[PDB]
């Protein structure tokens, strides 16, 4: 509506993991339909107020305290699209962010934090609308999920461990469109974690599991990729109006 | 030196109760005015804010949000009774006269909030050693401002300047 | 939705002001009367029929 | 549903018509009523005029809301409260000591010398709306709301928040000189991360509030009734249960 | 002697003053302090090439606390180090104002200080505060399971049994004789404005609307008055 004469659609860059590509209807309302991956979680909101008191104590100053004349230095922070301050020291800005982050002390389906350097922007979205998902923290270039924790997913049967638990735990965390542009992101914890032959070595995310890109009936085919792509988007057409 | 070698202690205290206010009236560097080079001053309240009144004039006046008491839904009714004067009792800017009225005049603009993240505390160097606290009320932020100007004709004289821009301002004062 | 978005509204100022009228020359009028209402919090029980 | 990101400044390429760049920028309220409040800061690319000024192509001339034709955007940093050239460059870039960016900003400075005076400045914003006779006291006030309430309302709406929302017009206007030189790529308009969705949440909430306020109405209405008549103030029958529902 | 008279006596003096930024969870205990005003020393110490400022609280204010318990706080003073920061770029004067509206002023800021706590408390405490000060629900509701309180039936209306009582005090059906008290009160209305509205004269007199037109149109004639509504006058002639 807002917006149209030559608009295709096509496909974007940003649909990978979010939005499953082989669903779709057959008829005309193909490519404006959408639809949503296996596992996704969507944005509900949130008040960035307990967030602003923090970073303000973590050396920053205000708009109507100091001139940006004289501190052509420092990194600038966006809350919400407005402005909050700086930092003298961006290296240890989004590092402690960090850290607080998977210590089940920081929203993380929720609060997203974005470093971009060619920019020198540091964007924080905290409203409804966005779509994040899980992904697997991969530090020093090796799995931070240790096999130990493997065992406790099975005591959830007996006692007491929930999804909640993991995610204090720190080897797990929610990441959506923006904060995986600005990161880097891996395939599965054996190919890439060779030493031999290998061209970079600087992972941070890992995905959970090659088959989360399909959605409800694009898992319903077994072995998508054998055949032929636009073939795979009438299955969604076919099993939504079939008996059962 | 002294700065880099004297190591002394004291004692800082705060007070609960004070006989009078406390601010900050922060100038400009860049400017470089003298101190000692001013006499008198005449600090007063703001006179701008005690002009407007009537503000009846709606729809005629324009609008795009149906500013009607803020409802968009209904339309006239003669109870507007909104733009009431009200220069606060704390919420003026200050007027400052350096020597005289035409002599340097300032004018800056409140800051909103003072005590929202931190405040801020002022220590003097009492005779005795001892520190005394202060506690800002108001943040203040004043700015230069020309003497007498005055250009004169706003609405009369802009029209035919955009329609081909080619004048002098030579041609302007000289026949005010 | 049904915890702070019905509340945020709420949180604002929904009553408003009103003034009665003058009516003048009908005795001792001095100042007439204004009426103000209040909110508090929202209540949502459980759904019956 | 599916929206795009507000409350961010996005360049598009519009070269369709007589324009050449296009710096669309929404200004949501976060909860309280957001009244989309929608900044059009387009770059038009004509070129050439004849014996005048023959610089047209420098100009900016943004679309600003309410507003019937297109007014300059150096106009408004007059009514900010800054009448000097030194507070206006400041408020675009905190670096000036890049002779390249100082070739664009140069001709739009000489727009700026025919208001000199704040309390001009609020006039001329007022006279493009409409024409309320010929009192140019009254033209004032509706300045002051429009800059405050209705322009930029996700800053803040108070009267002291002049200051701080003058800084965030600045990064606005620099963000879109850089795509329009020769410094910045050209935003993607099917890029997920810069749009948003309409769950249960803004959605619902907008039936909500717009019934909120035919509630408060009714009311009205049956107040308006109690001062003519002289009774007691009824509060059980003026909560209409079925017009919302 | 004048109200907005300010006092020039710093700026001829040159006092130095100084300016520390205290955050919120520091000055509701210095609000609390113990005798006068006492809230504990400040040590400064200035070596060949580092500046440590650092303040002491009190030990008699280190056992008080403000609204909540604030634990591991109630018992021994910590060190509250100084951030010395930047004056340069804008002068910083600090002014008074007496209660008897009087003007004056102290000095010029020369050094200005933050309190950054150093090597003290990481996070596990800081996140307690924020909570602790608030104590409150969140706006948000807390429920309220399910109730079926209706409302009361007074046989009648609490808006309408009120008016009846006021109605039976004074009713308006009143007598007339004699036309002589309605135009002697007309000269005490007339004399102010000329014309006047025909509702205004309802409500000063005390006769229904078919009996005030009998004695309007005796010495008085109506008019328009290009206000379209009915206005009466008296007679010119």
């Amino acid at each position: 509506r807002d917006g149209k004469l030559a608009k295709p659609r096509q496909l974007h860059n940003t649909l990978w993991g979010m939005v499953c590509p082989a669903e779709t209807p057959e008829g005309h309302a193909v490519g404006l339909v959408k639809n949503l991956a296996l596992m996704a979680y969507i944005s509900v909101g949130s008040q960035p107020s307990p967030i602003l008191e923090f970073l303000e104590e973590w050396s920053m100053e205000n708009l109507e305290e100091i001139s940006p004349a004289a501190i052509a230095d420092a990194t600038k922070i966006f809350v919400n699209g407005c402005w909050v301050g700086i930092h003298k020291d961006p290296e240890q800005l989004m590092n402690t962010l960090r850290k607080l982050r998977r210590q089940m002390d920081i929203i993380v389906s929720e609060v997203s934090m974005i470093r971009d350097i060619r920019e020198r922007e540091i964007r924080i979205y905290t409203d409804a609308g966005r779509i994040c998902r899980p992904l697997l923290i991969v530090e020093k270039q090796k799995l931070l999920l240790k096999k130990r924790h493997i065992d406790q997913l099975k005591e959830r049967e007996y006692n007491n461990y929930s999804w909640q638990d993991l995610v204090a735990s720190g080897v797990v965390e929610y990441i959506d469109t923006l904060e995986e542009e600005t990161v880097m992101l891996a395939m599965t914890p054996d190919d890439l974690q060779e030493k031999e032959v290998a061209y970079c070595s600087t992972y941070t995310h890992c995905e959970i599991h090659p088959s989360m890109i399909l959605g409800v009936c694009a898992s319903i085919i077994p072995f998508p990729d054998h055949n032929q792509s636009p073939r795979n988007t009438y299955q969604s057409a076919m099993g939504k109006q079939a008996m059962g | 030196g002294p700065s880099s070698q004297n190591v002394t202690e004291y004692v800082v205290r705060v007070p609960k109760n004070t006989t009078k206010k406390y601010n900050i009236m922060a100038f400009n560097a860049a400017d470089k005015v003298n101190f000692a080079t001013w006499n008198q001053a005449r600090l007063e309240r703001d006179l701008s804010n005690k002009k407007i009144y009537q503000e009846e004039e709606m729809p005629e006046s324009g609008a795009g949000s149906e500013f009607n008491r803020k409802l968009r839904e209904e339309a006239r009714r003669k109870k507007y009774g909104i733009v009431l004067k009200e220069f606060r009792p704390e919420d003026q800017p200050w007027l400052l006269r350096v020597n005289g009225k035409s002599g340097r005049k300032f004018k800056g603009i409140k800051k909103g909030g003072v005590t929202e993240n931190t405040s801020y505390y002022i220590f003097t160097q009492c005779p005795d050693g001892a520190f005394e606290a202060f506690p800002v009320h108001n943040w203040y932020n004043f700015t230069p401002l020309a003497r007498h100007r005055t250009l004169t004709a706003e609405e009369a004289e802009e029209e035919w300047e955009r329609r081909n821009k080619v004048l002098n301002h030579f041609s302007i004062m000289q026949q005010r | 939705f049904i915890q702070m978005s019905v509340q945020r509204i709420v949180e604002d100022a929904p009553p408003i002001d009103l003034q009665a009228e003058a009516q003048h020359a009908s005795g001792e009028v001095e100042e007439p009367p204004r009426y103000l209402l209040k909110f508090e919090q929202i209540y949502l029980s459980k759904p019956t029929h | 549903q599916e929206k795009m990101a507000t409350n961010t400044v996005y360049v598009f390429a519009k070269k369709d018509s007589k324009y050449a760049y296009t710096g669309e920028c929404r200004s949501c309220l976060e909860n309280s009523s957001r009244p989309t409040s929608t900044i059009w800061v387009s770059m038009l690319a004509r070129g050439g005029q004849g014996a005048k000024k023959s610089a047209i192509g420098q100009r900016i001339v943004a679309t600003l809301p309410y507003i019937k034709q297109e007014v300059p955007i150096i106009i408004v940093f007059r009514a900010l409260g800054f009448v000097s050239d030194r507070d206006i460059l400041e408020h675009i870039i905190y670096d000036f000591e890049d002779p390249e960016m100082m070739e664009m900003v140069k001709p739009s400075l000489d727009e700026a010398f025919v208001i000199q005076e704040q309390n001009v400045a609020l006039n001329f914003i007022g006279s493009r709306g409409a024409k309320p006779g010929v009192t140019k006291e009254k033209r004032i006030k509706y300045a002051k709301e429009v800059l405050q309430k209705e322009m930029l309302p996700h800053v803040g709406v108070s009267d002291f928040c002049e200051t701080k929302k003058a800084y965030f017009l600045g990064y606005m206007v620099h963000r879109l000189l850089l795509a329009a030189l020769g410094r910045r790529e050209l935003d993607d308009r099917d890029h997920y991360g810069n749009k948003r969705l309409d769950l249960a949440g803004p959605l619902l909430a907008f039936l909500f509030r717009g019934m909120f306020k035919n509630l408060l109405k009714e009311v009205r209405i049956y107040a308006q009734k109690f001062i003519d008549r002289g009774k007691d103030f009824n509060l059980e029958l003026a909560i209409k249960t079925r017009i919302i529902s | 002697a004048e109200r907005g008279e300010l006092d020039l006596t710093g700026a001829k003096q040159n006092t130095g003053v100084w300016l520390v930024k205290v955050p919120k969870y520091l000055s509701q205990q210095w609000a609390k302090a113990s005798g006068r005003g006492e809230v504990g020393k400040l040590r400064i110490a200035k070596t060949q090439g580092r500046t440590e400022v650092s303040f002491t609280l009190n030990e008699d204010l280190a056992n008080i606390h403000d609204i909540g318990g604030k634990p591991a706080s109630v018992s021994a003073p910590r060190e509250h180090p100084f951030v010395l920061q930047s004056v340069g770029g804008q002068t910083l004067t600090v002014f008074t104002e007496s209660s008897s509206d009087k003007l004056s002023l102290e000095g010029i800021v020369v050094q200005r200080a933050e309190c950054r706590p150093a090597a003290s408390e990481n996070y596990m405490r800081l996140k307690r505060l924020q909570i602790e000060e608030s104590s409150k629900p969140v706006r948000l509701s807390q429920q309220l399971d399910k109730v079926v309180t209706t409302n009361y039936k007074p046989v009648a209306n609490h808006q309408y049994n009120i008016e009846y009582e006021r109605k039976k005090k004074e009713d308006g059906k009143r007598a007339r004789a004699d036309k002589q008290h309605v135009l002697d009160m007309l000269f005490s209305a007339f004399e102010k404005h000329q014309y006047y509205n025909l509702k205004d004269l309802v409500d000063i007199t005390k006769q229904p609307v078919v009996y005030l037109k009998e004695i309007l149109k005796e010495i008085g004639v109506q008019n328009v008055k290009g206000i379209h509504k009915n206005t009466w006058e008296l007679k010119p002639e």
